[PDB]
DNA sequence: TTTTTTTTT
């Protein structure tokens, strides 16, 4: 129950066991990893037992045999010696812990053992564990190994092994136990309580209303806007042909355009709140980098490696880009390649891939004059390609009314807003959202 | 008798340390002018200095009672106690320093019986100079110099003492670090093997450092020169008690260091670098509105605010004592106050979020020669987190947020912009119709929801930017013309002019009347105004404490005023009126209460606003 | 110790060539002497790097050309004589005939009026001048004159400057990957003089830039990873041709002078050179430009005395050390002046534009005439001189009217 | 690799 956070990691805490939360922004592949091992000496054929590795491969610093003087000459035994499974991970902190004005630290994470890929880029975690300092340990020379500097602000002078370098460290976190922080066998185990309850919303003959008020009760009026994204959030059916390959595609898309101040963000933050996979972006701060997934090389490894862009984190969930219609051509064009497709394919330097991208979009865009103007067709209003405007399945027109009644209650709507988040009262929804989020 | 001198200067230890025990027991000169954040101390919440005791004397009850572990030492009343001790400190600060430490320590123990978890530790300030003025007679001298602060490093751990094991026989023992350098022990005297041991790093001890980056002032400097920036090394207790976007004041030792000519070599560079080890931040200013959430102000000075907020004039006598050399423009003025105090602040403690925005956001339209960056200019002095930017000086990703490669680890890294760092502080944006359309546009999302949402390679997170944006822009043609209606004089999109709470039209009218007072206001600059020190503290009271409420016959009448103002918007060449002037017209009802020191809007602010911001816009 | 790079002069290079550098080592007593944009005569060894090696310049000596109690007899002369005003004009640029009003003009801002600073509030002390004329009336020749004698000073065209060579540059440096800013013409005049010739020929979204340098003498920058503000604290005095090469008499002000009305107030003073032809004034020009190539110095021949062009320097040099005080009993005749002028601007068939600068222009040139006459408080004289100049800048857009 | 800026076509 000791929680601490990411910017209180001092160095008066190494060795301690603490708990810590925070978002997964990368997962590298499995190694195994030396433990204890066996050396056998070249001179005399003993074998030498249970050497403890350090951060750095060891040998013994003495022959087993009282009656043999190699300090040296030695060889590693592999059916003899333990290997380890072993994962590194980086973490970012979450945006709950931000202090004033500030830009989100990060971590990196070792795993060991049967906590090996457990987890996936975009979960949010809590891990318990124990920091701990590592070395520069390209920096040493001993038997078995030169230092790598050699082959090809002030750190610490004066060991054997360190001739004229010095030694420099890092923070890293050991995790001791990692965890994400939150069919009809399945319907059976969730006996007493949750069988009761998702019955009875099932049974309910006005569910469509009832959960459609819950889930945007800030906003008046545009039923059809908040059914059409409810059956967004639900889909269909994918479905594969059986021998072909080929596939039908199961995810809805949905765009919204309209006047100013027609609540168009609200609804993309709403959705984005509310659901468990889903991502937030806008088109003016974005690349075709960073929207899907990206290439990059590492400088503790040098291949190169895949980022899970935001796309890719929301695979089977919902990706969000407000002001749609300020996206660079080069951005929309990256956008429309992924979406006929559902994958996103990679050919940079020495790395070759494909991916899967089966994400639904939910799209908001201004029109083009600045008002709609409801003489011309939907292709004029709207700076979009053809192509592009094939792949929604519903489009949404949205415009100011500028009618008396309609202004009256939307006013009295906001200042309900105002009025409840001045004494932090809840509103009576007929279900909560938590079991809403159970029902869906 | 074996007595220890400092190495070639006679000077030796103790007889300094008699003198500066006199000090701390004997001194009580200047306690008539304590300084502002100086005269509090605590053991519970908070409490006042008193005068009349020796005063660090008075000082060590903080630490007795509410364990606090430092002392700020004042070098002004050690100069005025003793010029032949401040100059030893000043001239000798890494030799001195270790000594009047345990003097404070010895004094600490004798009057209080008492140990604690750590030493009493000592922090000279308020010796100044600037960047370029130092030379290497200066070098491990203490020194001064002020600057704001840019950027901060991660945490580095720095070790002080080693921990041996023997690899034969499981021995284990430890070793000092000092002067840089570790000393490796050979023979194991249990086992009696040789080079036989290895470190185990995790058992060792270390101490936290963190590096800032500082940059010159820019006010003092001679003809053609630069900026220049500095490395500032903190240690201990200093770490992580500063932010990007602070202007501070830094005491410390100046130092210089050799370079390597390649790493793997022993070979030294004959050029150093340097830096400043830091002592003291210190970031109180009385020319501003101070930084502090007005925890220390006195019930005496708090009873004259409460006393001053019963006049009539309250409006007139805070707004014409803002920006006093500027003629007429009364309008103008009370809409600053209002971006000054601002509405109720209406967050989510659970996700630490905006749910709606209480900043106000101004435009000023008008003629050229009228000062609408003069008041710009005032504005940006006043507060304590402020931005200044103008035209085609800025880019759309400098006034948010940028992408670079690491110097040393080669990953992508995010750095701040304009926009976060005036983080619950003002952003002025000088020729706001002059900008690139891709530098304007970015501030949809600043100026509505409060956030910025980013997505590039490999950087996909999400930042707060609480700002408040005042800009200055010119008609299409330069000079206002009136063949043409207000939405053409303005060329701005909807969706950009709806996010302003008010636009101030600046046209000239001509008179002769007017041109003869403006006349003889200008040529005299060369020939009941509240005072600051009570305006500081009124505006930081009434922020602390005050958060208006929206009363029923309030609410009913802002409905009301709201079907006006959509009637009055659509008429033939005028600006249009959305759903988001409601909570314009809400926060400016909220800012008017809020000057008033009451908890609840009433029927007469909501009239007061409603006004402001019609008479605004007729012109 | 310090390191510099030096740059070959132009007159040192050899035909259609380009200048070379050399690296420069400077220790001691000699640091701290020259700043970017300075010309220096330097004595020093040549030695190379510890078969092929590196070189470079171990100096001894640094001696600033810019700067290089002491009076010369010359200036001694006239610090006695006094009355130096009519001398002074005619003394800049003796080749050129005529134009003793635009003399005088640039004589006022070689000097400039003081700087204040009421209450928090800055305002500019410095004076700015545009100039017009039709072609082949020698503004290029008086910007080169003022630009060899002013101390610090830089010379810009209109086509051969962007408007981040005139203000401040990012430059992004490939070897380390760095950030860096780089200042630009209007920094590297800094408390000095900015030329810029060819003023109309300059795009609007790189004359834009200079709209904060004219009035607040800053330049403030937000991109990439830097955020900064650089001092710019220059008079600047441009030249330019009218809207289509030459005054057309038939066409307002406003389009004869084809600059929008923001601009135009940031300028104390703008003028107008004509050139018209009439058969003795044309004989008297072509008698004094031949004599000129006859002989290679000016006629003189009135015999008057004229001043050379290191004691003009140095006189300058002397004035600017002065602040006058403006006396408080010449506020009714600079407040009524201002509404008089105001007046004409609402009934004008053919107006200008008028603003508050206008009155602030006024004293400005008072405290510069004061400056010029080495006296500590302004008088009315110097205040009329200043009415006088700007009525003749006023009637100089409208000839033959 | 990807990102940001200023001159050139
Ligand atoms: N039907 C509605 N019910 C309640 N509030 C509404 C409604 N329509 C608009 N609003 C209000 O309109 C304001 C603007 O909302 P917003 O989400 O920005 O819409 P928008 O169309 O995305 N604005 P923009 O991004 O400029 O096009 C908010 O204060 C909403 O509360
Ligand atoms: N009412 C006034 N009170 C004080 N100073 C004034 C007033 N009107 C004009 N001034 C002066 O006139 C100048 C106005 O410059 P400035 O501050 O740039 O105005 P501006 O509105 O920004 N014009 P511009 O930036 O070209 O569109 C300054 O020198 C001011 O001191
Ligand atoms: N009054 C004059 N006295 C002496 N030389 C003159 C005079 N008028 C013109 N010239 C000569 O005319 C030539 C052109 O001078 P220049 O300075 O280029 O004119 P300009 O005003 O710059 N024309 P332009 O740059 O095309 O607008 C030079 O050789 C001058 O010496
Ligand atoms: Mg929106
Ligand atoms: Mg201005
Ligand atoms: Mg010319
Ligand atoms: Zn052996
Ligand atoms: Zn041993």
């Amino acid at each position: 129950d000791a929680k601490t956070k990411v910017r209180e990691l001092s160095a008066d805490k190494v060795g301690g066991l603490v708990r810590i939360a925070g978002q997964i922004v990368r997962t590298h592949p499995v190694h195994p990893e030396l433990s204890r091992a066996c050396f056998v000496c070249e001179d005399c054929g003993v074998t030498t037992r249970d050497v403890q590795q350090q951060f750095r491969y060891t040998q013994p610093t003495k022959c087993a045999n009282p009656q043999c003087m190699n300090r040296t000459r030695f060889s590693l035994d592999v059916n003899s010696s333990t290997f380890v499974d072993f994962q590194k991970i980086r973490i970012q902190e979450t945006q709950a812990e931000l202090p004033r004005g500030s830009i989100p630290r990060t971590v990196d994470v070792i795993v060991r053992g049967e906590m090996v890929e457990t987890v996936q880029p975009g979960d949010k975690c809590d891990i318990v564990g124990t920091l701990i300092v590592i070395p520069d340990i390209a920096q040493l020379s001993t038997p078995g190994l030169r230092a790598e500097t050699s082959n090809q602000s002030e750190g610490i002078t004066g060991l054997k092994a360190l001739g004229v370098r010095d030694l420099t460290y890092k923070m890293a976190f050991l995790a001791c136990h990692i965890q994400q922080t939150e069919y009809l066998d399945l319907w059976s185990k969730m006996s007493t309580e949750d069988r009761a309850t998702l019955k009875k919303m099932s049974d309910d003959k006005k569910i469509e209303k009832n959960i459609v008020d819950s889930l945007f009760p800030n906003i008046y009026g545009n039923h059809e806007v908040k059914l059409g994204v409810l059956l967004m959030l639900l889909g269909g059916v994918a479905k594969k042909s059986r021998d072909e390959g080929t596939s039908l595609r199961g995810d809805i898309n949905v765009c919204l355009v309209g006047d100013p101040s027609t609540a168009k963000s609200q609804v993309l933050k709403a959705v984005e709140e509310f659901s468990p996979r889903a991502i937030y972006t806008s088109g003016k701060a974005s690349s075709a980098a960073g929207l899907t997934a990206a290439v990059v090389k590492d400088e503790e490894s040098f291949e190169f490696v895949i980022e899970a862009g935001a796309l890719m984190l929301a695979d089977n969930g919902v990706c969000c880009i407000d002001e749609f219609d300020k996206m660079d051509l080069k951005d929309q064009v990256a956008i429309h390649e992924a979406m006929e497709q559902q994958t996103i394919s990679i050919t940079k330097a020495g790395v070759k891939a494909t991916l899967n991208a089966r994400a639904s979009i939910l799209a908001a865009a201004n029109p083009v004059n600045g008002r709609y103007d409801r003489s011309r067709p939907l292709k004029y209003n709207v700076q979009m390609s053809a192509p592009i405007m094939s792949r929604f399945d519903l489009f949404f027109v949205l415009v100011d009314e500028c009618n008396e009644v309609t202004d009256y209650a939307i006013a009295r709507r906001i200042l309900d807003n105002h009025r409840a988040i001045s004494e932090h009262t809840e509103r009576d929804s007929v279900y909560k959202i938590d079991d809403i989020k159970k029902y869906i | 008798q074996p007595r220890l001198y400092v190495w070639g200067t006679r000077i030796c230890v103790a007889d300094v340390q008699r003198s500066f025990r006199d000090f701390l027991t004997t001194f009580k000169i200047s306690q008539l002018a304590e300084d502002e954040n100086m005269m509090t101390g605590h053991d519970e919440a908070l409490h006042e200095i008193d005068v009349n005791h020796p005063y660090y004397m008075e000082r060590l009850l903080e630490c007795n009672d509410a364990e606090v572990t430092h002392i700020n030492l004042n070098l002004k009343h050690l100069n005025a106690f003793s010029e032949a001790l401040y100059r030893k400190v000043i001239a000798y600060p890494a030799d001195v320093i270790p000594y009047l430490d345990i003097v404070v320590n010895e004094v600490f123990a004798e009057r209080f019986n008492r140990t604690l978890a750590q030493s009493i530790e000592l922090r000279p300030f308020n010796a100044t100079r600037n960047m370029r003025g130092l030379n290497p007679n200066d070098v491990d001298q203490l020194i001064t110099i002020s600057g704001m602060v840019t950027r901060t490093s991660s945490l580095i751990p720095e070790m002080r003492s080693g921990y041996f094991q023997c690899a034969v026989c499981a021995f284990g023992i430890e070793s000092e670090v000092d002067k840089g350098r570790i000393e490796e022990p050979v023979v194991c005297t249990n086992c009696s093997n040789t080079h036989c041991f290895q470190l185990v790093h995790n058992r060792s001890v270390f101490l936290d450092k963190q590096v800032v980056k500082l940059q010159e002032s820019p006010d003092d400097m001679p003809s053609g020169e630069t900026p220049h920036t500095v490395s500032v090394y903190a240690h201990g207790s200093l770490v992580e008690s500063v932010q990007p976007g602070d202007r501070i004041t830094v005491t410390g030792i100046f130092r210089a260091t050799g370079m390597k000519v390649n790493p793997k070599q022993r070979a030294l560079a004959s050029v150093y670098r340097t830096s400043i080890d830091a002592l003291h931040f210190r970031k109180m200013d009385t020319s501003r509105l101070h930084q502090d959430n007005g925890e220390t102000i006195t019930e005496e000075r708090i009873q004259q605010i409460i006393e001053l907020s019963k006049r009539p004039d309250i409006m007139d006598a805070l707004a014409q004592s803002i920006a006093p050399s500027i003629y007429e423009h009364d309008d103008v003025k009370r809409g600053l106050l209002c971006l000054l105090f601002g509405g109720t602040r209406k967050d989510d403690e659970t996700t630490n979020k905006t749910k709606l925005r209480s900043e106000i956001n101004i435009l000023l339209c008008g003629d050229p020669g009228t000062s609408k960056s003069q008041m710009l200019q005032y504005v940006y002095r006043l507060l304590p987190r402020s931005q200044y930017t103008s035209g085609k000086g800025s880019s759309a990703v400098g006034l948010t947020a940028s992408v670079s490669r690491d110097a040393d680890t080669k990953q992508l890294v995010l750095q701040t912009g304009a926009l976060v760092l005036a983080d619950n502080g003002v952003c002025c944006i000088d020729e706001f119709d002059k900008m690139n359309e891709s530098a304007r546009s970015v501030l949809h999302e600043v100026m509505e929801q409060q956030t910025l949402s980013i997505a590039k390679a490999g950087i996909i997170c999400q930042l707060n930017a609480r700002a408040s944006v005042l800009a200055a822009a010119n008609p299409v043609d330069s000079k206002w013309n009136r063949n043409k209606t207000i939405v053409e004089n303005i060329t701005l999109p909807h969706t950009l002019l709806s996010r302003f709470d008010l636009i101030f039209l600046i046209v000239d009218a001509q008179d002769e009347m007017q041109d003869r007072r403006l006349g003889n206001h200008l040529v005299s600059l060369y020939f009941e105004h509240v005072d600051m020190n009570l305006l500081r503290d009124y505006i930081a009271y009434a922020k602390a404490n005050i958060h208006p409420k929206l009363s029923e016959e309030a609410s009913q009448f802002i409905i009301e005023k709201y079907l006006f103002m959509r009637k009055a918007g659509a008429q033939h060449g005028q600006i249009t009126a959305y759903p988001r002037q409601l909570e314009s017209l809400i926060r400016l009802s909220e800012a008017h209460a809020k000057i008033r020191l009451s908890q609840e809007v009433s029927v007469d602010d909501v009239e007061k606003a409603f006004t402001l911001w019609r008479e605004a816009l007729k012109q | 110790f310090q390191e510099l790079k030096i740059q070959e002069l132009s007159e040192q290079v050899p035909v259609g060539s380009i200048p070379r550098t050399m690296t420069v080592h400077v220790y001691g007593e000699m640091t701290r002497k020259c700043n970017t944009g300075n010309v220096v005569h330097v004595s020093g060894v040549f030695l190379p790097i510890m078969l092929v090696a590196d070189t470079y310049l171990e100096a001894h000596y640094i001696n600033n050309l810019d700067d290089n109690g002491v009076q010369s007899a010359e200036l001694e002369v006239l610090r006695r004589k006094g009355d130096n005003y009519e001398t002074l004009a005619a003394s800049i640029a003796p080749e050129i005939f005529g134009h003793v009003d635009v003399k005088k003009c640039l004589l006022m801002a070689l000097v400039g009026g003081n700087d204040n600073s009421s209450n928090g509030m800055k305002i500019r002390g410095c004076i700015n001048v545009l100039m017009m004329g039709d072609p082949g009336v020698a503004k290029s020749q008086l910007l080169g004159y003022v630009n060899r004698l002013a101390p610090r000073s830089q010379y810009t065209t209109g086509r051969g400057s962007s408007g981040v060579g005139l203000t401040a540059a990012v430059m992004k440096d490939p070897v380390t990957g760095e950030m860096s800013l780089e200042g630009g013409a209007l920094v590297l005049a800094d408390g000095g003089i900015c030329c810029i010739d060819e003023f109309d020929k300059m795009m609007d979204h790189d004359r834009t830039a200079i709209h904060e340098v004219m009035e607040q003498q800053t330049i403030s920058i937000a991109k990439a990873g830097i955020m900064t503000t650089l001092n710019a604290r220059t008079a600047i005095i441009a030249a330019a041709n009218p809207a289509y090469g030459r005054y057309n008499p038939n066409r307002s002000i406003e389009q004869n002078v084809d600059l929008p009305a923001a601009l135009l107030s940031r300028f104390d003073l703008i003028l107008l050179m004509q050139d018209k032809a009439d058969r003795e004034n044309d004989k008297i020009l072509a008698e004094h430009i031949t004599y000129v190539h006859q002989h290679g110095c000016h006629p003189n021949r009135e015999k008057k005395d004229l001043i050379s062009l290191e004691t003009l320097r140095e006189y300058i040099s002397l004035c600017k050390t002065y602040t006058p005080t403006v006396d408080p009993a010449l506020r009714e005749r600079i407040v009524e002046a201002y509404v008089e002028m105001r007046r004409d601007a609402r009934y004008s068939s053919d107006p200008t534009f008028v603003s508050p600068r206008m009155i602030l222009g006024i004293v400005r040139m008072a405290t510069a005439r004061a400056k010029l006459r080495l006296s500590t408080i302004v008088d009315e004289s110097d205040v009329e001189e200043a009415l006088r100049l700007m009525q003749f800048a006023k009637d100089s857009l409208r000839p033959e009217q």
